[PDB]
RNA sequence: CCUCCCGCUCGGGAGGAGGCACUCUGGGGGGACUGCCGGCGAUAAGCCGGAGGAAGGGGCGGGCGACGGUAGGUCAGUAUGCCCCGAAACCCCCGGGCUACACGCGCGCUACAAUGGGCGGGACAAUGGGACCCGACCUCGAAAGGGGAAGGGAAUCCCCUAAACCCGCCCUCAGUUCGGAUCGCGGGCUGCAACUCGCCCGCGUGAAGCUGGAAUCCCUAGUACCCGCGUGUCAUCAUCGCGCGGCGAAUA
């Protein structure tokens, strides 16, 4: 068989995937693909999958285990590396330029992830300041 | 119930522990906590006014104090910060604080 | 062909609060819906999925944990009070219908306080589970 | 079903709705809605079903859970004024009760001389702290009870 | 023999450093079998102030770091190999900790 | 839940929200080709950053474009599940995380009553929805005049979605419309340029005074 | 005529009329208790000898 | 390899051996410089557009604020010229006051519901702080909390649960099951002590408010908008100040 160990980082949900060959496995930090509640995020998980084919799916293991806070957030991190393990498992340039035509969160994370809050002049988040009426 | 509690007798007997159950949480509190130094002299001036050595009219600075049954009946001088305002203690005043009765402001209208 | 890791949790907590009825060992105690209940509800349900649901998820629970304490399940719900205009804060459930749960578990076998100070599942908790995933994950692949 | 109405009376001659008997109940004073989902169950009826489609029977069985709840079960801090005035282990409020009881201590605080009851007729919250301009615009809480 | 673990923290990097490298390298050779230096966390300590006096107009805020970096040693050599290995001279200014177990 | 997951069978494949196949519709003016994101796929929510170009806001999913100009009204005010609100608005002061469930319940309300794909609906409602022609109060040279302003593809689509936006807002005001239907009864009627679109009564009026003042 | 002594008696058991500085002296002003209890005007004059960094 | 469960015997999951791969930690090194390509520009400076690329043309966010001035602000933090007090404008103490209100404004929180409420279930973070201090876990208590007690002066333990989310169920747009003021009571917690003047928990009570005139403020992207989270100071008053991550735009 083999061990591709790969990563897929957005707005700090890091995932941690790994592809073996084997039949159709889809592990998410333990849980199947299954146990998640929105129906949206997931959707998200499976646009590349669809875009290779079910062929190469149901070919191969995907566990992968994405500490990162946000639901949609963790799909994002599951969408990027999947992507990025299945260009190293068949290797081609069609499968690669295929995906960056379709959309870059497939294959470019960020260039940025937060910013800090400002010290501000007495009030709440980064980018405020306190109200005036003094005119 | 005319009189607060059982009746007004009963609760001079009673002082210790048994009250406890019929007060407020915070009447309760400073009861079995205790009081201060200043509450211990004021259990002089209350029992020369009921009987024996030549009894001072009771004053005090305590509006922590929960009134109890034995104090009921003695006329008490509650500071107000600036004079000792007057206060004839009945039995449906057990279970409220001393420092409610006399007074923490002069009372006039605003305006 | 499953565990807990398999089934969606839809699914496998009515499938898990009928065999809290089935079998028949845990059963709604009077005194924990009545007035004994966690927090603040806008009203008190009359329900024994409401008891087994509280326990169903116990199950779970203990499952992927090691020691998990009462004071980790009374916070693990989720749910407020108000303070008044001051926002809403974070506070936990009532221990009433967790330290009951757990006993009711216990003497069912489902659930032993182990000798390291905690709980844990023992197999009899173990396999009640398995066999009730095993007739769920099957159904999921049935219904499209 | 078990027998529709639109106006069953419960509670003496005070009417009982079409709304949700959890609902119907916390109008009369008294009763409000946790109270009413406790007399719900010793009673023995569904919950969330609509108010009036009770026959005379229902109607009964809650007018002896109201005149002495402690008798039941309702526990001692689920019930309505658990030690009263320093001598009455627990009793019932209801809109006659509740109303006395209340202007009572009222009416005991005034003579008293407190700074509880003088505080409840000038037009100031006792605890609440500030009346530095809340109730702002010419504007009033209305203190104690209702202005619908 | 005693595995020793030399647990040493400093409140600036380049003095840190130089006594984890040095003590990874006189150790090396002798009666010594040494694990290598290994970095645990800066514990950055943030304080956030309060610049002006007034509290005045706007006022811009300070923050502040202390950052203290923790570098951690497992070492198997005597009581006596120790102490020769301490002899170093240490910048000002590290806190060099012992704990002795068999 | 068992309709749910053919939902996500059937996005797979693929299709918009679990069920809308974006072929179903084809852009034939070619002023609005370039300028929607109709022949692109799956999710809205994306994150994709946009306005981060000169046009990096043409690109945006038409339905991404909807949640957030659907998402707009929002102050200071706390939310989550507790008693807990508003907060969240008649319009998400709060996130487009549950502004997406207001969107595809009102692509279900109105593929329910027409039964088309709903995404040949709302395309034909941002074609409508959008005037031709608007007056700037523009002075040039000092002199103030009130003129003959043609607009733009990418401003004609932004004052399509946002007067759609702005109308249903009006409507489910502390009413019966929900979102989920006031946005579904605002996107049929503004597809057909009904009488019943405060979204087309705009559209016209702004033409209208501009026709006037040129 | 005479008494005894005095330098204070009463209860300042916690709170900040309990704290004062090892630089200004007071008790209302501040007091960052990390093991370095002064006012925030000194810290601020004081901590370049420190070893704390301006930088954020 | 080994212990436990399940099984359609294909196969899914945990533990410990075992292994430092991965995430990560913090120390160092490379990578972006208009280098190249086109157009505009005096072939110069520079601006625009393009390719390759993780990232681009101040990459992006902070710290970093000259000579001075408003006699701006503080001698009520300290330092200090001058003046004034001297049983006092000192000193000690208890109690009261700063938290008084017919009202006016500033800055904010909470809010006028179906994009909703209950109930249940499930999937997710980060900064930080933790010895008379964080407190596992076990027990009693409806709960607030109390009793017992492990670990921890810290990548190794604890606060800790994120919240928004979604799925099913009940409920079916009224000043209401909104909203929580006001008042009765029962009860905990700290301190000598919370009436004046603390917060929480439970039951009863259940006020204004159903989208706001004139006028006016804030901000340009991982930002605003939105959701919780921590810390400071610190017993206790936080709808504050500082700071973190989660969702994630309009227009320029």
């Amino acid at each position: 068989m083999r061990i591709i160990q790969t990563t897929g980082k957005r707005k700090t949900a890091i995932a941690r995937a790994v592809i073996r060959e084997g039949k159709g496995r889809v592990r998410i930090n333990g849980k199947p693909v299954e146990i998640i509640e929105p129906e949206i995020a997931r959707f998200t998980i499976l646009e590349p999958l669809i875009l290779a084919g079910e062929e190469i799916w149901n070919s191969v293991d995907i566990d992968v285990k994405v500490e990162g806070g946000g639901f949609m957030g963790q799909a994002e991190a599951a969408r990027m590396a999947i992507a990025r393990a299945l260009v190293e498992w068949t290797g081609d340039m069609s499968l690669k330029e295929k995906f960056m035509k379709y959309d870059r969160t497939m294959l470019v994370g960020d260039p940025r992830r937060t910013e800090p809050h400002k010290p501000n002049r007495s009030t709440k988040g980064p980018r405020a300041k306190r109200q005036k009426s003094y005119r | 119930f005319r009189y607060r509690g059982y009746t007004l007798e009963q609760l001079m007997n009673m002082s210790l522990e048994e009250l406890a159950r019929l007060f407020p949480a915070r009447q309760r509190r400073s009861l079995k906590r205790g009081l201060t130094p200043e509450q211990k002299k004021l259990l002089r001036k209350i029992r020369l006014a009921k009987k024996g050595k030549y009894k001072k009219p009771i004053r005090t600075h305590c509006r922590d104090m929960i009134i109890l049954p034995e104090m009921v009946g003695l006329t008490i001088y509650v500071h107000n910060g600036k004079e000792f305002v007057p206060v004839e203690i009945k039995p449906e005043m057990i279970g409220h604080y001393l420092g409610e009765f006399a007074p923490t402001r002069k009372k006039v209208e605003h305006g | 062909m499953a565990t807990v890791y398999d089934v969606p949790g839809d699914l496998l907590v009515e499938r898990v609060a009928q065999r809290l009825k089935e079998i028949p060992e845990i059963k709604p105690p009077e005194w924990a819906p009545f007035v004994k209940t966690g927090r603040h509800k806008e009203r008190l349900p009359e329900q024994e999925d409401w008891w087994y649901y509280r326990v169903a998820s116990i199950l779970r629970r203990v499952y992927l944990d090691g020691p998990v304490g009462i004071e980790r399940l009374r916070t693990y719900y989720g749910g407020r009070k108000n303070r008044g205009h001051a926002p809403e804060k974070f506070y936990k459930a009532g221990g009433s219908i967790i330290r009951k749960a757990l006993q009711q578990l216990e003497a069912a076998g489902f659930v032993e306080k182990v000798p390291g100070k905690g709980r844990v599942i023992t197999p009899k908790g173990r396999s009640f589970l398995d066999k009730i995933a095993t007739e769920l994950k099957k159904e999921l692949e049935e219904i499209i | 079903m078990a027998n529709f109405r639109h106006i069953v009376r419960v509670a003496g001659v005070d009417l009982d709705g079409n709304k949700q008997l959890r609902w119907a109940l916390t109008a009369i004073k008294g009763i409000g809605i946790n109270f009413a989902t406790m007399v719900c169950r010793v009673a023995g009826l569904d919950p969330f079903m609509k108010a009036g489609y009770l026959t005379d029977e229902q109607v009964k069985k809650i007018e002896e859970i109201l005149a002495d709840p402690v008798a039941h079960g309702i526990p001692r801090w689920a019930v309505n004024r658990p030690k009263d005035y320093e001598t009455g282990r627990d009793l019932h409020l209801i809109t006659a009760k509740l109303d006395m009881a209340i202007r009572e201590d009222i009416m005991r605080l005034r003579r008293i001389r407190a700074y509880r009851g003088i505080r409840h007729e000038l037009g100031l919250p006792v605890r609440g702290q500030r009346t530095r301009s809340n109730f702002r615009r010419g504007q009033t809480v209305g203190v104690s009870r209702k202005k619908k | 023999m005693q595995k020793a673990r030399i647990k040493i923290a400093s409140t600036n990097v380049r003095s840190l450093d130089e006594v984890a490298n040095q003590i990874k390298q006189i150790a090396e050779r002798t009666g010594v079998r040494m694990s290598g230096p290994i970095p645990l966390p800066t514990k950055r300590i943030r304080i956030t102030t309060r610049k002006s006096p007034d509290g005045e107009g706007s006022a811009t805020f300070d923050r502040w770091e202390l950052r203290v970096h923790k570098r951690l040693i497992d070492i198997e050599a005597d009581e006596r190999a120790m102490r020769q290995i301490m002899r170093i001279r240490v910048p000002e200014d590290v806190t060099i900790e012992i704990e002795l177990i068999s | 839940a068992k309709p749910l997951n053919e939902r996500f069978f059937i996005p797979h494949e693929i299709k918009v929200m679990g069920r809308w196949s974006t072929e179903d519709v084809e852009v034939r003016d070619p002023s609005l080709k370039p300028y929607i994101n109709l022949e692109p796929r799956l999710l809205p929510h994306t994150h994709g950053r946009h306005a981060k170009k000169h046009f990096g806001k043409a690109n945006v999913h038409i339905v991404e474009r909807l949640i957030n100009k659907i998402m707009r009204s929002g102050g200071s005010h706390y939310k989550v599940a507790g008693h807990f609100m508003r907060r969240e608005h008649r319009s998400l002061n709060s996130k487009k995380v549950k502004a997406y469930e207001v969107v595809k319940e009102a692509f279900k309300i109105i593929e329910q009553r027409t039964g088309k794909n709903p995404i040949q609906v709302l395309v034909w409602a941002i074609e409508n929805a959008a005037p031709r022609e608007d007056t700037t109060s523009v002075m040039f040279g000092g002199i103030r005049y009130h003129v003959a302003v043609d607009i733009s593809p990418m401003r004609r689509l932004d004052v399509a979605l946002r007067n759609i936006a702005l109308g249903a807002s009006a409507k489910c005001y502390r009413n019966k419309m929900s979102f989920a239907e006031a946005l579904a009864e605002e996107i049929i009627l503004a597809a057909n340029k009904d009488p019943k679109s405060y979204a087309y009564s705009k559209k016209l009026e702004i033409e209208r005074i501009a026709e006037s003042s040129r | 005529m005479a008494k005894a002594d005095y330098n204070k008696r009463k209860p300042r058991k916690f709170g900040k009329g309990a704290r004062r500085c090892i630089r200004c002296g007071q008790y209302g002003p501040i007091i960052r208790i990390q093991g370095l209890m002064l006012c925030r005007h000194c810290f601020r004059e004081v901590a370049p000898k420190l070893g704390f960094r301006k930088y954020e």
